[PDB]
RNA sequence: GGCGGGCCUGAGGCGGCGGGGGCGACGGGCGGAACUUAAGCAUAUCAGUACGCCCCGGAGGAGAAACCAACCGGGAUUCCCC
RNA sequence: AGGGCCCCGCCCGAGAGGGUGCAAGCCCCGUACGGCGAGUAGCGCUGCUUGAGCGUGCAGCGCGAAGGGAGGCGCGGCCCUUCCAAGGCUAAAUACGCCCCGGGACCGAUAGCGGACCAAGUAGCGCGAGCGAACGGUGAAAA
RNA sequence: CCACGCGCCGCGGCGAGCCCGAGGGAGCCCCCGCGGCGGAGCGAGCGCGAGACGCCCCGGGCCCGCCAUGCCCCUGCGGGCG
RNA sequence: ACAGCGUCGCGAGGGCCGCACCCGGCGCUGGCGCGACGUGAUUUCUGCCCAGUGCCACGACCGUCACCGUGAAGCGAUCCGC
């Protein structure tokens, strides 16, 4: 037999991310730890692959000279020229970044750092928001409702933008034609078209081929399966469409 | 058999020719008060003090190597538990 | 096939590849000529001196050959006291010295002490014409000859006091003694358990 | 140094365990092949054959503590069933030898003498090698060590002619059990497995 | 002798005889073929020396 | 607080002096097959072989006993005959 | 064209050979002949190896001595015989190509090296790693 | 075809012997030259250890071991004789 | 193949692959996301069955099932246990 498609995808050859012409990547300094750093939203631009609009904002170079440009997935409501403020004393508005503990209960968040000064981690996708819900002053950990709905505990000094990311409703649009997928996947990595494994001859895929094209033994594959064995639904608690 | 059987062996006369270096012991005592005991040994000295010596000849053979060198480790260690 | 005793040969290894394990002796005449010239050049380097050196007389090792004598590595320091010489002096007079060798018998020291005495008597030491006409020893110095055996013509009656009558029984009694006594411990031990 | 040989014999002692705890920590936060200003253990250096003469350099090489993993790709050895092993093979040569070979490659100009042991951590062992500069006038004009500048002794450690080599080849064992490895492991087999075909036969 | 050639048999269905054939299709490495290794080569191992008592 | 003086670890640069690569052999250290043989085939066998890798030298390796033996004993190594 | 025959001789410490226009000791070159000892040993558990078998040598990890090793069946107790591991050096006798020299009861151009040829690892062929041929003779003199 | 084991058969030398072993000899086809193998078996081993006959062959008879058995004994789980 | 339709894992101290190791891809990504699967635009729908075989449990520890550890023993290997 041969290494299946998932196995080859590890190499990074022909399956790498097409990150060219991308705008770029989207620090708790002392001045922003003590207070708040003012900024202006110079422009909002379209990144390749990322559905959400990014934004370039410039803040004074606290280090000593110049204006330092930043790139931030932008929340819905941004205006070029917006007085974005990031810091502990930043007021509650869309675009501002303040430590999650400061955020009042329920205020939507985006770009929540998992740990303090992680420079961005959760809720950065199109039209995805988080919900600040419970603050415990003891360990200073505020539960946020992650987009998936699973609730995690985020340290109070971890910060995030206020609002929900723009691009909201991007998926609720039927693509209609194969071409519109080709051109979404051209921007992203080479994963489309996807050939089914029932289609492949027995040598290439474990589902394989037989005189009648079936998946053979149950699709469910155990969590402890070897890298070639994990081809069907993995660790499936339940299968089937239900209620 | 490991020798040929000669009822008389010895038509020829045979040869009759066949220590601690105590200064080193003085080197050892100076090191012993600077270093202390070994942690395996401290367990053997405790085992001798509270629970027999059969266990403290088994724990020796296991933590060291052979019985001859273990029975020795018992003697050197025995002095500390019994003396106090 | 038929009644062939089984071949004990070993199947040929690395025949056409790897290590060259076939070493035909086509140089046997050539090597003998090469060794002769080299030996002759060594002899010339010290014309008075012998090419080889006096070696100790040693009993051949193991019971099968332990009644004859062969030449060995060197004379022991105790055997050097017999000629009254130190190890370094012995090298000067052509005596090889095995300081490791231990005589293992007082009798061993004496055959060796005699051999050492002869070398010291035979040798002549020079520190011009005499060196030119000295004539060096050719061959191993004093090669030890094991004598052929003899018959000693002793007396029958005197020898009969030495051996017990029915000699076979005496030899057998001590041959089986370890086993016969062992049975006695097993036998006595069996009796002790009951009565 | 007798009072320094005995002090070390008690390595498990707290005194030297504190020292070792700091020494393993520093070697860890330091490079692989580091040149040592002095032999970290002088007595062991002198026993192996280190004098403080110009032309004698000490270098410490860290080796990974571990069991061998074969180079077979994708984890599979495509031969007969006996050969199918990849994760549990154990090195042929002692880590000591490995440290010397790594130091010898890093400095090919210098010659390797013997190596001592300096410290150990569950992840890596640190053996300290003693190397000699074969060209310094002092070394060439010193009767005792002149044998290192003989060109037969080039790359002692690549040809396993050191002590670690003499332990792996098993040369250290003498007598019954080494009879079949003395001329060399390979040569002894060669001499035994040869058809002489003597001419007069 | 004759072994200093790379010849592998062409195989049936090519019409030509199946003997080791060099890349050219030229016969090679056969006791008969031109330039082939002799069927059993002469070797020094022969005992040129008999023995007499 | 700062600023020199040694000791000690570490930097740059110069001077001299070495290293590298080449040999279809022999010699050392390695990593290491499989066809083959077992009339099949798994241990075995080929074979501590090819091949890969790194090393010297005119030789190399080895070598002065933590040796053999059990005797009316030998006594570093290597090579030969058996 | 004799280095052929036929009569006769000469030299040999040289009658090995090669050349010369036919078979040459004596036609030429030659040849014989001259001269100037501690993270160790051990032990346990694995792998690797050996003929070494309750283990030949090795290694990983754990654990680690002081009088300690060996004696070819283990394990304890008692002796004996023999040696000092955990540091080094050291000629000799041994091996062997390229390279040069001699001899072959060797092959004599489909043979013998792939390659006896004025230009063979060449002409060529293959992207490449690589593969790899064929081809000697006029005569005494080009007359 | 050639080497190398092994089984026979013929022949040559020598015969309770026999042997160009490796080597060494101003030595190469000449001299000198050890193991080996045979001369005794049998038993797992401790061990024990062959004679009585005959052209030859074949059989018979006994003798040596290994395996039981009886008896007698001396230097006794040992020796002898059946 | 495809648009659509479902199923499934996963909150980064994480999923899933590379990979002798050193460690790399998705990821210049973050659940409107990355992967793994089926089915194959719409219109209309999608019955019943968990026996078996898969899978899943901040579902427990019933029994069985290792190395270490630890008990009892034996001089000591070792063995019985827990």
């Amino acid at each position: 037999g041969r290494r299946i498609r998932v196995q080859r995808k590890g190499a990074g050859s022909v399956f790498r991310a097409h990150v060219a012409r991308r705008l770029g990547a989207a620090a708790n300094d002392f001045a922003e730890r003590t207070g708040s750093v003012r900024g202006v939203v110079k422009a909002i631009l379209h990144d390749r692959g990322r559905g959400a609009p990014l934004a370039r904002v410039q803040f004074p170079n606290m280090r000593g000279e110049g204006r330092v440009n930043e790139l931030f997935i932008a929340p819905e409501g941004m205006y070029t020229g917006q007085e974005v403020f990031s810091g502990n004393k930043a007021t509650l508005h869309i675009g501002n970044i303040l430590p999650v503990g400061n955020i009042p209960e329920g205020t939507y968040v985006c770009n929540v750092e998992e740990k303090p000064m992680d420079r961005g981690c959760l809720a950065r996708a199109s039209g995805t928001y988080c919900l600040v819900v419970a603050h415990n002053m003891e360990t200073n950990k505020t539960r946020i409702r992650l987009p998936s709905g699973q609730k995690k505990l985020i340290s109070s000094k971890a910060r995030a933008m206020i609002g929900l990311v723009a691009g909201g409703g991007r998926t609720d649009k039927p693509l209609l034609k194969a071409g519109n997928a080709y051109h979404k996947y051209k921007a992203k990595r080479n994963c489309w078209p996807v050939v089914r494994g029932v289609a492949m001859n027995p040598v290439d895929h474990p589902h394989g081929g037989g005189n009648h094209q079936h998946i053979g033994v149950s699709s469910c594959v155990p969590r402890n399966a070897v890298p070639g064995q994990k081809v069907g639904l993995i660790a499936a608690r339940r299968t089937g469409c239900s209620g | 058999p490991g020798k040929v059987f000669n009822l008389k062996k010895g038509g020829a006369v045979v040869r009759i020719v066949r220590k601690t270096k105590p200064h080193q012991e003085f080197v050892k005592s100076i090191i012993q008060e600077c270093t202390g005991m070994a942690p395996y040994e401290m367990h053997i000295i405790e085992l001798l003090r509270m629970n027999k010596d059969r266990h403290a000849l088994r724990y020796a053979k296991k933590r060291l190597g052979n019985i001859k060198r273990a029975k020795a480790k018992r003697d050197q260690l025995s002095v500390y538990a019994r003396n106090i | 096939g038929r009644n062939v005793a089984f071949s004990n040969m070993r199947r040929y290894k690395c025949t056409n590849k790897g290590p060259n394990l076939i070493k035909n002796w086509f140089n046997q005449p050539a090597r003998k000529i090469r060794r002769r010239q080299t030996r002759l050049q060594k002899a010339k380097a010290i014309f008075p001196c012998p090419l080889q050196k006096l070696r100790p007389s040693v009993t051949r090792c193991s019971q099968k050959f332990n009644l004859t004598q062969r030449i060995g590595r060197g004379f022991t320091l105790r055997e050097l006291q017999g000629v009254g010489l130190s190890a370094g002096k012995a090298r000067q007079i052509g005596i090889a010295v095995d300081p490791r060798r231990k005589n293992k018998s007082e009798e061993s020291v004496a055959r060796n002490v005699a051999r050492l005495k002869e070398y010291l008597s035979k040798v002549t030491i020079f520190s011009p014409e005499e060196i030119q006409q000295a004539i060096q020893h050719q061959g191993v110095v004093m090669p030890v000859v094991n004598p052929k055996p003899v018959i000693t013509t002793g007396s029958i009656a005197e020898a009969k006091k030495e051996v017990p009558e029915n000699l076979f029984m005496y030899l057998r009694n001590a041959r089986t003694a370890r086993n016969r006594a062992r049975l006695a411990k097993r036998d006595a031990e069996r009796e002790a358990a009951a009565k | 140094y007798k009072y320094v040989q005995e002090l070390w014999r008690k390595k498990q002692s707290e005194a030297l365990h504190y020292l070792f705890r700091l020494r393993t920590w520093e070697y860890r936060q330091l490079n692989a092949i580091k040149r040592c200003s002095h032999p970290t253990r002088p007595e062991k250096a002198r026993r192996l054959g280190y004098k403080a003469k110009r032309g004698y350099v000490v270098y410490r090489v860290r080796v990974r503590r571990g069991g061998r993993k074969r180079q077979c790709v994708h984890g599979i050895s495509y031969g007969k069933p006996r050969n199918i092993g990849i994760v549990g093979l154990k090195p042929s040569r002692s880590l000591r030898a490995l440290a010397e070979q790594k130091v010898g490659r890093r400095l090919p100009s210098l010659r390797v003498l013997n190596s001592y042991w300096v410290a150990q951590d569950g992840s890596y062992k640190w053996y300290e090698v003693i190397l000699i500069d074969p060209f310094h006038p002092w070394i060439r004009n010193d009767p005792k060590i002149n044998w290192i500048c003989n060109p037969v002794m080039k790359r002692r450690e690549c040809r396993g002619l050191t002590s670690a080599g003499r332990k792996a080849r098993g040369l250290h064992n003498k007598g019954i059990g080494a009879m079949k490895l003395r001329p060399s492991k390979r040569a002894a087999w060669k001499r035994n497995h040869t058809r002489s075909l003597r001419r007069y036969r | 002798a004759g072994v200093q050639c790379t010849a592998h048999s062409w195989g049936p269905g090519r019409a030509v005889a199946r003997l080791p054939r060099k890349h050219g299709g030229i016969g090679a490495y056969a006791n008969f073929a031109r330039g082939g290794h002799m069927a059993h080569p002469t070797t020094v191992i022969r005992r040129w020396c008999r023995k007499v008592n």
